[PDB]
């Protein structure tokens, strides 16, 4: 899930701990890291869809 | 919904202004003669009432 | 519409004047209208003039009596019809005032309609006697981590707030109500205290930001909110704290407990100065009437945690005086203060130097103090209390050879003080307060960076509450410490602090 | 009484007409619905993107 994703990802960064050349590891890292937690703070943001008629 | 509101305030300001012209006629009529004897009437009967 | 419920309004308008006593103003001037006539009224009764202005009547003279307006001057000029609507002072009072905000009449400014009020009550009621009182065992958490430890505060209490000007004065008040949240929330009406704020001399601008952020954290739904304004006149501001003390009373009486905040007393002082010089009484000491002190010690004696005769019932206070360039020897802080059973004292330079609350623990006293303190707290914070002691010693050896033992009381001192700093407007829970203090007593944290210190107190708390919400509850629930939960506390300690 | 004569005769026979729709829409906000959060093209295409992984993709350590 997303608990792979980050799991896979800073598991990424103790291998490039044996595997140095990292400049692109971050940019995964970073894009994957962002990209998920806008969409949660989106999807918790959420304003309800309808137009409220009922009481307003 | 806030110019509804608004609104509800400029009708009440509007017919408070009805109020002074109604006032107005009240006493201009021989209504402001007859309601004087009314009063009158009204206060012996009430301070007899006493 | 709004027509019908004016109509209905005009309906009911048939009074008729079946009164034996007028009043005729002889002279009107500075808002004290002299008034012949009267001849048999009540003291302080209320009056309406002619022109609807409430009055009261604290002179009353041999030859005139001196109603003073608590309306603006234009309304009313001489030879005024003055009925008296023998009634001393009273107010409407019931359970309906709580989450409304109502100016000190009792009318709703938040226009949320008629007071469900189950009684009017007269504004002077004498304190509560001797034998109806009794000892305080019942606490009082404000949630900010220093002020229920270093100065535990009970119920049925009077203590004082006296600090710098609008330096958040309101703001270390406003946070106790929010943590009252928590308890409110739990059933037991011993877990509800029914917050009144009394807003004296404060802008409707001001007092609408405090209902706002009220409302934001959902406190009205237990909270009143008694406002005098800036703009109300200076009888209603004199009478302010006076009404919102009867407001407190319908909840004691009725054997709840409540906790009535006045903010601030020293701008009662100046509406009185106004109402007697105005009627000539002499003035007095600091320029304020001599019976100040008289009014202000009768108001804060109507605060008290009562016997269980009175069914346990209390009013808590916490009264808040301003301090004027901070001159406590200044005469309105001096008498306040002898009245206050403890006082809390902030300090500017805390302020300056970040730390909010900006209490200074070192002149905050309180009288009653770990009487009615959480057991558990008491237990994890003698220690605390003794520790902060000699880091304001060490203080001065903040400027080259200096001995080891004075350092480590200097890191542990510092970031103790970190620790105890808590972000304006988020209240915290004893059953977090206690284990975050345990580390710190213990010395753990004296390892522990300044800078990491922040993120410390957030993770040790998330630490806790997956690791050990079971100490969290048993905590929560026990309300005391025992040997083999401070066993279990110790290690989870030390697990965190390894991490 | 006479009061309420007052009243009754001013509200009977003074009787606004209320304002139209459009004077309220000046005084409200209109709305303006958005339309669309576009749809973006295809990142990194071709044989460009693959090539350029292989290739440049190299650097481990020793």
């Amino acid at each position: 899930a997303k608990s792979a994703a980050n799991k896979l990802d800073w598991a990424k960064v103790i291998s490039s701990l044996r595997i140095t050349g990292s400049t692109a590891t971050q940019l995964s890292s970073f894009k994957k890291r962002n990209d998920e937690a806008r969409r949660q703070l989106l999807e918790l943001q959420s304003q309800p869809t309808e137009v409220d008629f009922s009481h307003y | 919904v806030r110019y509804e509101a608004s609104l509800r305030q400029l009708e009440q300001r509007q017919l408070a202004k009805s109020v002074i012209s109604r006032v107005q006629s009240e006493l201009g009529n021989p209504k402001f003669q007859e309601k004087v004897l009314q009063q009158s009437i009204s206060e012996i009967e009430q301070l007899l009432s006493k | 519409e709004v027509s019908s419920i004016l109509e209905e309004r005009i309906k009911g308008v048939s009074d008729e004047a079946n009164l034996n006593e007028t009043g005729r103003v002889l002279a009107v001037g500075d808002g004290i209208a002299r008034v012949f006539g009267l001849n048999n009224i009540q003291a302080e009764e209320l009056v309406e003039f002619s022109s609807g202005v409430k009055g009261m009547a604290l002179n009353l003279e041999p030859g005139q009596v001196g109603i003073v307006l608590f309306g603006s001057d234009r309304l009313v000029k001489e030879g005024e019809l003055v009925k008296r609507t023998g009634n001393i002072v009273d107010v409407p009072v019931g359970p309906g005032l709580l989450g409304r905000v109502v100016d000190a009449l009792g009318n709703p400014i938040d226009g949320k309609g008629p007071i469900d009020a189950a009684g009017r009550s007269r504004a002077q009621v004498k304190a509560p006697g001797i034998l109806p009182r009794r000892s305080v065992h019942e606490p009082v958490q404000t949630g900010l981590k220093a002020v229920d430890a270093l100065v535990p505060i009970g119920r049925g209490q009077r203590e004082l707030i006296i600090g710098d000007r609008q330096t958040g004065k309101t703001a270390v008040a406003l946070d106790t109500i929010l943590n009252q949240k928590r308890w409110n929330n739990g059933s037991d009406e011993s877990k509800k205290l029914y917050c009144v704020y009394v807003a004296v001399g404060q802008k409707r601008s001001t007092v609408a930001q405090l209902v706002q952020t009220l409302e934001q954290h959902d406190a009205m739904k237990y909270s009143i909110i008694v406002a005098a304004t800036a703009s109300e006149a200076a009888p209603l501001q004199y009478l302010a704290p006076f009404t919102a003390a009867s407001i407190g009373e319908w909840f004691r009486d009725n054997g709840k407990h409540a906790l009535i905040v006045y903010d601030d007393l020293s701008k009662q002082a100046v509406a009185y100065r106004q109402l007697s010089l105005l009627l000539r009484r002499p003035p007095g000491r600091e320029a304020y009437p001599g019976d100040v002190f008289y009014l202000h010690s009768r108001l804060l004696e109507r605060a008290a945690k009562l016997s269980e005769k009175e069914g346990s019932g209390s009013l808590t206070a916490l009264p808040v005086i301003e301090t004027q360039g901070g001159d406590v020897s200044a005469y309105i802080p001096t008498n306040v203060i002898s009245i206050t059973d403890g006082q809390i004292f902030l300090e500017a330079e805390l302020f300056y130097k970040g730390i909010r609350p900006a209490i200074n623990v070192g002149l905050s006293v309180s009288r009653v103090g770990s009487a009615a303190q959480v057991k558990a707290l008491k237990q994890v914070a003698g220690s605390l209390k003794l520790f902060l002691a000699q880091y304001r010693e060490v203080a001065a050896f903040a400027q080259s050879d200096l001995d080891a033992s004075t350092k480590q009381t200097l890191v542990r001192g510092e970031r103790l003080t970190q620790l105890l700093k808590q972000n304006q407007y988020s209240p915290l829970a004893t059953e977090e307060q206690v284990p975050l203090i345990y580390a710190g007593v213990n010395g753990h944290l004296d390892g522990i960076e300044l800078s990491r210190i922040g993120e410390f107190e957030s993770s040790f708390l998330s630490y806790l509450k997956s690791n050990h919400n079971e100490l969290l509850t048993e905590i929560r629930e026990k309300g005391e410490l025992s040997k083999e939960l401070l066993a279990s506390l110790k290690s989870a300690t030390e697990s965190f602090v390894a991490t | 009484n006479v009061i309420q004569d007052l009243y009754l005769r001013e509200l009977k026979d003074t009787k606004l007409a209320p304002s139209t729709l459009q004077d309220a829409e000046g005084n409200v906000k209109p709305w303006n619905p958005p339309q669309k959060p576009n749809l973006p093209e295809l990142e990194l295409q071709g044989p460009e993107a693959l090539k350029a992984y292989t290739e440049q993709n190299v650097e481990t350590a020793h």
